[PDB]
DNA sequence: GCAGATATCACTCAGCACGA
DNA sequence: TCGTGCTGAGTGATATCTGCTTTGGGTGGGTGGGTGGGTTGAGGCAAT
């Protein structure tokens, strides 16, 4: 009942926002508006609501246009590659609804299994498939990685919710052999351009990073052993691969981009934690250089493309994308990267009354990031008149003026 | 800074909005009086107050989304002189601007006043303005092409209205693949349909379908208006003009009513055939209606209660009902008690008892009988002036017919049925075939008519009072012979009537002199009819007398005495009951006293006349 | 994309149907007992009192079902089916030798005891798709007809099968053949044997005479009865219907196989713009889908048994 | 830029050539010479002629569109289309040079506020009883009135209308199946209308009748209809002086009746039975075609 | 017999004596009824069946109804001297049909 | 000759892999 | 670290095509025309 009331209250707010765009009179009432642009020319826009608000008039003028630019989306079903429907291709929000009794039984069964024999099963499977790495077929790789990731995530959530349970039940997760196996599979997938297993390995790596961070936070003294494992998983080749992963993710499915966001956030958090705590050595690792490797145009393009679907997104994803935006904007002072136009349109769409819900948690982050970006952009534009044209086309790569273009000096 | 401008003109919409907001914010009725050269009529309470602010506050308290506007008020103000012409010449844009400004004014009033009223109700409510009194009333035969797309004022008689028609407002589309739902608006009767799904992940083209039962709808109705008979120049078929009314104005005017309508005189093409875009060169003309006008306060109640205290109220009302008729006080009194009527009784374990009084006015020809009939016909809210030999048995009760538009068997309402709750009037009762008179037997007894013929078996309520007149068989009334001989009509029928008066034109040197002096002055105050109608309506609606023991104790005596002297049947006792109840209604009493029943019996004996 | 609000309403309806109880002279589950009654006596319709709905869950469920009934109706049926599966599994399927005809039972939900009763003249377009009750006099009653509920077609090229096609208001045929190789797009044959049908009856009602204004033509309306509520209303008598106010389009314009397309003096022009309506316009007509009907007005042993 | 007809706000009409002018200057007038619907043949098509007859039907004024104005939601440009036929096809896509150079598919939408309209009336004219040959039935000719001449013709009137006799070519598929037969009409251009006191005004009620002086005085009083009808608070007193003339056959009653009844501007001579089937007062009859009591 | 709605074929429409099958029918003013209508209820009173042979509608319906009626005298009041048949314009058959007076 | 529903063909554009 | 030639893919405009009637009924007419066709029977009501 409470959930239904909340959903009805949200739908009522949406209806109220929609009502603002509808005319009191009927469709055939008539009424033509003539809006004159500064160059002494007037365009005719119909509709009663366009008469009072100029934004509605411009929006209707926009919508009346017929020609649409191409968008080609070549996507392959899981059945094509012989894989079953799973989190890889399902919607971010698709939830299987359970009755109280069935949900309780499912929780009890999963809890008993995790408390009983997850470690032994993982040990046996990882040893067997380390003996037989070569003949692995995509189905088995994806299934194993997904099982690992799901169980690690569930254990993490259970530990966070209550302290009665223990976090050592997934001890085999931190065991070296499993980590080497996962890294080898991910590297092979990247080399052979097998994107499905690549996505599965990305999810598994995200889960491993979450687990390592949580265990280090719980016990820092015993983390000295954990410090051994982190040194392995941040190899130069691995760092390059992780840096490149977001770059290619732009032209792929939404779930892949979500996994890219998750992995990038987790990697950045772990790297910051370890750099602050002690001297990170794989070659000493400084957070500045790894951060710089992550500031590139394709990364921002991928992030913008991800945030274009904010309507179907969750609060956590919005928070993470805006946290990364804040990092790029402030921590490294690379505002030139975010001085694009797609970001402006997206910000106005999300802050519009018909856009993201006003009484929502994410709107606070959106408003703060806007305020800051608008202030900095106004300052830069006042300083540099030429940026009035730079907002449209991509940044230059010319040595003579590249430095002035980016840093303004 | 693009400037919004109405198409084809040079009026800035922002100027219109600000001027209308200022006019609504600060307007006092004193300006209207000043404009009409009525300066000396300005008071200090009503004319010194913000009119439209009170109108909007009353709207909010009553939860309404309508504000009737007067153009002469716009002319009264200073900043809205040009707005009157703009409204007259470009009605659609100005009306939309006024609606939006009214909504903005309500929102600003709520926000600034810091009231506790929730903003949700006002935010989701559509507000509409209904201007009227926009100038002289044009004739239905004077609308030229020059007056297309301009605000006009019309008056006519409603002839026929179609049932409610649903008109789409917002369409609803659902993607067949991803089950994604979106709503799109309708402009100029065209759906702005999408080519492909608006979602990014799913872009399958031509996969969107219209869900008919989830689209928002509005109300539409089409009316036919016939010009008033007076406007007809040389006695031809009166012209007709079609009207369209939406939302609130639907089901506001019934068939056969005189209305004054303000709207836009629109024009629209007619397609030559169903399966082509081709259009006829001749355009159809019609009117888009924006306002319709069909042509008690505590102070009045305090005033009405003052009259009731007057000792000579009976004489005042009897003298005011028919001012012109001279020296017929008893006839007037009898007529008045019919308007008030008896008391209504709802009665299970039996049948309903209705307090309706029937009066017969039979007498010598030249006496004022038909004049009183017309006088009462004017006062009553409902009634049919049926005559003798001009009405039929079926015509009085009901006529079985068929509806061409619906092709279904329907029945019309006859003269008696059309008078439900009023007072029927008949002029020449004697000059009526007994076949038709037999219909009145059931009306006066059961207050209902039952019809069973040609597959229609139903009963129509005819709860109406009958007021008939008759003339003597001879050229005059002869006192020598008894009543049953002089007036005709079956003897039993005369017993049904509650009161049967007898007015005769005796010859005298003083009565004739006074009558002649009274009917020649045309070439003792009386209440204005407007107030009298309100008086009788209030008495008929609120008051409900209840008999007392003292009434019964002497009513039994009166009835038994009436029967002892001898025609006198139970109907006479029921008539006494009804008359006693009716007279109590006049004085606004909830209990019938001995005096009222004494007056009733006094009236009954002195009607037939106390030889 | 799933409808979160619909699923939440489904869960709330399931909980109400499961745990609701009313104190008797003992306390018993009214609706679980009713479901058991149907299971024993093989009934399709399950009657639900609206006052009980309003009482539970602060009335939010009642508001959701009443304000938007056409939207939420399928979810209510899903919840009812889930509850029936939980408690009376055998009721789901339709009821010397084996019988292969075991089709899914088409449950119907009937709502009654609405707090307010309307009139034919009070029907408005603002309340299309809302749960409301009306009263009227039955003037006509069409014969019982079978209505195509869920068709099943076979391709004319490869002889495939496409089943569970939903008909909205007209004869709807598939568009794309499920077989990847086949090129058929508009040639199909209806499998009249494997399809499913519902009983259908149209009833015309006019407003009661006393309610009418003096000297006014009564207003008529069309009412549709389905399932077990057929041949319940009879000509002449006065009945109280409860259901959902729907609007029926002019199916001829939408495109019907075989049929050709197509007071007010040309002012009754519909809405145009759809791809199906290349140049034609669609006009609407209000109707009423009724789920509940109420009639306002041998030997000795048989009568004695009825008497208590 | 815009079509010339759009800016025009005047109507041009032709006045026929009067007979006096033609005879003055030694010429023959064909236009003014009145004709009858019978004599209007196909040879006169496309000429200015005059027709004499009685109007038997008129229609309500309706706006006939002459120049339609459209507006492109993209350009801001207006497109004007001339219509000179009984039917036309609306424009869909903008033809402006802006929509051409950019090749934008802007949509044109009709705007009745900027179009041009002309008042239109359709009437019928029929032959008089003096022009129908024996054994023949009267014929009717349609008349079209445009511009300011509208409302100058009313039912039941004898007129001399001068106009252009033109055909009305069919359009669409109807043209192919209709054949070569042409439906014609008349475009009205000019319309010409064929238009002791007591004792003295008493002996002049019917000078021919000899006697009955007092009766004639009474009929004069009837003619005056002497009254000052008085209406007070509702009472109405009749203001009509009814009179009857009884007697024996031979005395001048019917002659007096028709004279007195012609004198007044309005009168109706009828027998005691009534005006044909309907008797004096009124009567309700079943409609032969609609079967509705009228 | 009235033509079928949306049909060219005739059909039988029930009447007062049909809707009152196995029931009581009430007539308020028997005398005022026309002679043509009075003879209509002659078969339904005794035979308890209605036979109509109108347009292509040959049928024999059943009306097992009890009819109760109220009538006024020939004049205004009941005449003591005159007999029952004298007071009422009803003839011998209808009076014989009636069970009680 | 004219409008509408339908299907055909040709042209041009965004991705891809390799070579510079 | 990156630039460009080849390819599959999908709309846009344009080619053929069917159709150009259609229909029972008097608020669709008779200057649209009968080679496009329309063939009741009971019951109610005014006149008398
Ligand atoms: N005083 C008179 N002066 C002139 N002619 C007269 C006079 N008296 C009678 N006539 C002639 O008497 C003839 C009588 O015919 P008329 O048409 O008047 O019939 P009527 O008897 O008056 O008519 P009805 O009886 O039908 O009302 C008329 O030709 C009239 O000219
Ligand atoms: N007492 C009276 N008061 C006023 N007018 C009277 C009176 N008596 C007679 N008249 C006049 O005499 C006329 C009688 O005509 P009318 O009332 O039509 O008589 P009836 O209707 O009885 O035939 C009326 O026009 C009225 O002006
Ligand atoms: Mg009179
Ligand atoms: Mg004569
Ligand atoms: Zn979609
Ligand atoms: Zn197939
Ligand atoms: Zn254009």
């Amino acid at each position: 009942g409470f959930e239904l009331s909340k959903l009805l209250q949200k739908e009522h707010q949406m209806r109220k926002n929609v009502i603002k765009h509808t005319s009191a009179r009927h469709s055939r009432f008539g009424g033509l508006l003539s809006i004159q642009t500064p160059d002494k020319t007037r365009l005719t826009v119909s509709g009663s609501q366009a008469l009072v608000d100029e934004k509605i008039a411009l929006q209707k003028l926009d919508d009346s246009k017929k020609w649409n630019k191409r968008i080609i989306k070549k996507h392959q079903s899981v059945a094509a590659e012989g894989l079953p429907n799973s989190l890889l291709n399902s919607q971010t929000g698709k939830a299987i609804f359970f009755t109280e009794s069935n949900g309780k039984h499912f929780k009890e069964f999963i809890n008993n299994f995790i408390d009983s024999g997850f470690n032994i099963l993982l040990h046996s499977v990882t040893n067997y498939f380390t003996t037989e790495q070569d003949r692995m077929v995509t189905l088995e790789q994806v299934e194993y990685l997904l099982f690992f990731a799901w169980f690690v995530k569930y254990q993490l959530l259970r530990s966070k919710i209550d302290n009665s349970a223990d976090i050592k039940q997934v001890s085999e997760a931190l065991k070296e052999v499993t980590f080497i196996l996962v890294s080898s599979l991910l590297r092979s997938a990247y080399d052979l351009k097998n994107w499905t297993v690549t996505h599965a390995g990305m999810i598994a790596f995200n889960e491993l990073l979450n687990l390592v961070s949580r265990t280090k936070a719980a016990q820092e003294e015993d983390s000295t052993d954990i410090e051994f494992i982190v040194s392995r998983l941040f190899s130069d080749e691995r760092i390059q691969l992780l840096s490149n992963l977001p770059k290619i993710g732009s032209k792929y499915s939404l779930q892949f981009m979500k996994s890219c966001i998750e992995l990038t956030h987790s990697v950045l958090k772990v790297l910051e934690q370890y750099s602050d705590d002690k001297t990170l050595v794989i070659i000493e690792v400084n957070f500045q250089k790894v951060q710089a490797n992550y500031m590139t145009e394709p990364v921002i393009e991928t992030y913008i493309n991800f945030l274009e679907r904010f309507r179907e997104l969750e609060d956590d994803s919005i928070k993470k994308v805006f946290s990364f935006f804040h990092r790029v904007f402030v921590q490294a002072k690379e505002q030139a990267l975010l001085f694009r136009f797609d970001l402006i349109i997206l910000l106005r769409e999300m802050l519009s009354p018909d856009g993201l819900d006003r009484m929502s948690r994410s709107r606070k982050y959106v408003s703060q990031f806007s305020d800051y970006f608008l202030a900095r952009l106004k300052k830069r534009l006042k300083k540099s008149p030429a940026w009035f044209v730079g907002l449209l086309f991509p940044p230059l790569h010319n040595s003579e003026v590249g430095f002035y273009q980016r840093y303004g000096e | 800074e693009p400037l919004r401008i109405i198409w084809g003109t040079n009026v800035s919409i922002q100027e219109c909005t600000t001027n209308f907001r200022n006019f609504l914010m600060s307007f006092k009725y004193k300006f209207r009086k000043i404009l009409d050269e009525r300066e000396e009529f300005i008071n200090n309470t009503t004319d010194e107050e913000l009119y439209y602010i009170k109108q909007l506050n009353e709207m909010r308290e009553l939860g309404t989304s309508n504000l009737n506007l007067d153009a002469r008020n716009l002319l009264a103000y200073k900043q809205t002189e040009d707005l009157y012409h703009q409204l007259l010449n470009y009605p659609q844009e100005v009306i939309s601007i006024m609606d939006q400004t009214i909504k903005d004014c309500m929102v600003s009033l709520i926000v600034d006043n810091n009231l506790d009223y929730d903003l949700d109700e006002i935010e989701t409510k559509f507000y509409k303005v209904r201007p009227y009194n926009v100038g002289s009333c044009k004739g239905m035969r004077e609308l030229n092409p020059n007056d297309i797309d301009k605000l006009i004022n019309l008056k006519g008689l409603v002839l026929r209205s179609t049932p409610v028609i649903p008109d789409m407002k917002v369409a609803f589309f659902k993607c067949n693949v991803c089950d994604h739902t979106m709503a799109v608006e309708i402009d100029r009767g065209v759906i702005q349909e999408p080519a492909r799904c608006e979602r990014i992940d799913c872009n399958e083209p031509n996969s969107m379908s219209l869900i008919h039962n989830r689209c928002s709808f509005a109300d539409k109705q089409v009316i036919k208006l016939q010009e008033t008979p007076d406007f007809v120049p040389d006695g031809q078929t009166p012209h007709s003009i079609s009207l369209c009314v939406y939302d609130e104005l639907v089901d506001s005017c019934r068939a056969g009513d005189r209305i004054e309508v303000t709207g836009t005189f629109r024009s629209i093409p007619i397609r030559a055939n169903s399966r082509q875009r081709v259009l006829k060169s001749l355009y159809k003309t019609y009117v888009d209606v924006v306002h319709v006008k069909k042509v008690i306060t505590d102070q009045d109640l305090a005033k009405i209660r003052e009259v009731a205290a007057r000792e000579d109220l009976y004489s005042l009302l009897a003298r005011s009902i028919a001012p012109s008729i001279y020296e017929l006080e008893d006839v007037k009194k009898g007529i008045l008690l019919q308007l008030f009527g008896g008391t209504n009784k709802t009665f299970t374990k039996g049948g309903r008892y209705r307090g309706d009084i029937n009066i017969l006015l039979c007498g010598d020809p030249s006496t004022s009988k038909s004049q009183i009939l017309q006088y009462v016909h004017k006062i009553t809210p409902r009634g049919v002036y049926t005559s003798g030999k001009g009405s039929s048995a079926v015509g009085l009760t009901a006529y079985i017919t068929r509806d061409v538009d619906t092709k279904q068997l329907v029945l019309e309402s006859g003269a008696l049925v059309l008078s439900d709750g009023g007072v029927c009037c008949i002029d020449e009762f004697d000059k009526m075939s007994d076949s038709t008179r037999s219909v009145l037997h059931e009306v006066m007894e059961q207050q209902t008519i039952s019809i069973a013929k040609a597959g229609i078996i139903t009963t129509l309520n005819a709860r109406s009072s009958i007021l008939a007149s008759a003339n003597p068989i001879g050229s005059r009334y002869n006192p020598n012979l008894p009543v049953t001989e002089n007036i005709d009509l079956p003897p039993p029928l005369l017993s049904r009537f509650d009161l049967v008066y007898l007015v005769l034109d005796k010859v005298d040197e003083k009565n004739d002199r006074e009558l002649a002096k009274h009917l020649t002055n045309l070439y003792d105050d009386v209440l204005p009819v407007e107030f009298l109608t309100m008086y009788i309506s209030y008495a008929k609606e609120h008051i409900h007398p209840i008999i007392t023991e003292a009434a019964k104790t002497e009513l039994v005596r009166a009835y038994v005495g009436m029967r002892k002297m001898g025609t006198a049947t139970t109907r006479q006792l029921e008539s006494m009951i009804r008359l006693a109840e009716a007279h109590a209604k006049m004085k606004l009493k909830n209990v019938v006293e001995l005096e009222d029943v004494q007056e009733a019996v006094r009236l009954i004996r002195s009607a037939i006349k106390d030889y | 994309v799933d409808d979160v609000t619909g699923e939440k309403v489904r869960e709330a309806f399931e909980q109400f149907l499961e745990d609701f109880s009313v104190q008797s002279t003992e306390v018993e589950k009214v609706y679980r007992a009713q479901i058991e009654f149907m299971k024993i006596y093989d009934l399709n319709t399950i009657y639900i009192d609206y006052q009980h709905l309003s009482m539970r869950e602060n009335g939010a469920l009642a508001m959701a079902i009443s304000e938007q009934y056409y939207r939420f109706l399928p979810f209510l049926q899903k919840g009812l089916r889930r509850v029936v599966r939980k408690y009376a599994p055998e009721l789901l399927n339709t009821s010397t030798s084996t019988s292969p005809e075991q089709t899914e039972r088409v449950f119907q939900i009937s709502f009654f005891n609405l707090p307010t009763v309307h009139r034919i003249r009070d029907i408005r377009s603002e309340k299309i798709g809302s749960l409301l009750s009306i009263s009227g006099t039955v003037t006509r009653t069409s014969e019982v007809r079978p209505e195509l509920y869920k068709a099943s077609f076979t391709c004319d090229m490869c002889r495939a099968i496409v089943d569970n096609v939903e008909q909205s208001f007209k004869y709807t045929e598939p568009t794309f053949c499920p077989n990847p190789s086949c090129e058929n797009r508009a040639f199909w044959t209806l499998n009249v044997t494997r399809s499913r049908f519902l009983d259908w009856q149209k009833v015309r009602i006019q407003e009661n005479a006393n309610e009418i204004p003096t000297g006014s033509m009564p207003r008529t309306l069309d009412v549709i009865l389905r399932g077990d509520s057929v041949e319940r209303a009879k000509p002449g008598d006065r009945c109280k219907f409860t259901g959902v106010e729907i609007v029926v389009p002019d199916v001829t314009q939408l495109g019907l196989p075989g049929v050709k397309p197509s007071t007010t003096e040309g002012l009754n022009s519909g809405v145009t713009g759809l791809r199906s309506l290349g140049v034609r316009d669609l006009t609407y007509k209000i109707s009423f889908l009724a789920c509940h009907v109420i009639s306002i007005g041998r030997d000795q042993e048989v009568f004695l048994n009825s008497l208590s | 830029l815009f079509p010339p007809n759009l800016t025009r706000r005047y109507f041009l009409y032709f006045k026929p050539l009067s007979q006096n002018c033609a005879r003055r200057y030694r010429k023959k007038a064909i236009s003014s010479k009145p004709l009858s619907v019978r004599q209007i043949k196909g040879d006169f098509l496309g000429q200015l002629i005059t027709v004499r007859g009685i109007i038997t039907r008129v229609s309500d004024v309706k706006p006939a569109v002459e120049v339609i104005a459209y507006t492109c939601d993209q350009c801001g440009y207006e497109v004007f289309q001339e219509v000179n036929s009984r039917t036309f096809t609306p424009l869909s896509e903008c033809t402006s040079e802006e929509c051409s150079q950019n090749q934008t598919k802007g949509q044109l939408f009709m705007s009745t506020r900027a179009s041009k309209f002309s008042a239109f009336q359709e009437c019928k004219i029929q032959e008089l009883s003096q022009q129908v040959p024996v054994g023949h039935i009267p014929r009717s000719l349609n008349i079209h009135v445009n511009g300011t001449l509208v409302r100058s013709l009313s039912p039941g009137d004898i007129v001399d209308v001068t106009g252009i006799f033109l055909p009305a070519p069919y359009t669409g598929f109807k043209a192919l199946k209709a054949g070569l037969l042409t439906e014609t009409y008349l475009e009205a251009q000019f319309v010409r209308q064929h238009k002791d006191v007591y004792n003295r005004l008493a002996k002049s009620i019917a000078p021919e009748i000899y006697g009955n002086l007092d009766v004639k005085k009474a009929l004069l009083l009837l003619l005056v209809g002497g009254v000052d009808k008085r209406v007070g608070d509702g009472m109405k007193i009749r203001g009509d002086i009814n009179v009857c003339l009884m007697g024996d056959p031979g005395v001048a009653k019917s002659q007096l009746l028709k004279a007195i009844c012609k004198i007044s501007p309005r009168g109706v001579y009828t027998t005691g039975k009534g005006s044909s089937g309907v008797g004096l007062t009124a009567a309700v009859m079943k409609d032969p075609v609609t079967d509705e009591m009228i | 017999v009235v033509r079928d709605e949306e049909g060219g074929d005739y059909t039988i429409e029930a009447g007062a004596l049909m809707l009152a099958d196995n029931g009581i029918c009430c007539i308020d003013e028997f005398d005022k009824m026309d002679i043509s209508d009075q003879v209509a209820i002659h078969e339904a009173m005794e035979q308890q069946t209605i036979s109509i042979a109108k347009a292509g509608i040959h049928a024999t319906l059943n009306a097992r109804t009890s009819i109760l009626a109220a009538a006024n005298p020939v004049g205004g009041r009941y005449n003591r001297k005159l007999s029952l048949r004298g007071n009422l314009n009803m003839t011998a058959p209808i009076m014989s049909r009636f069970d009680l007076f």
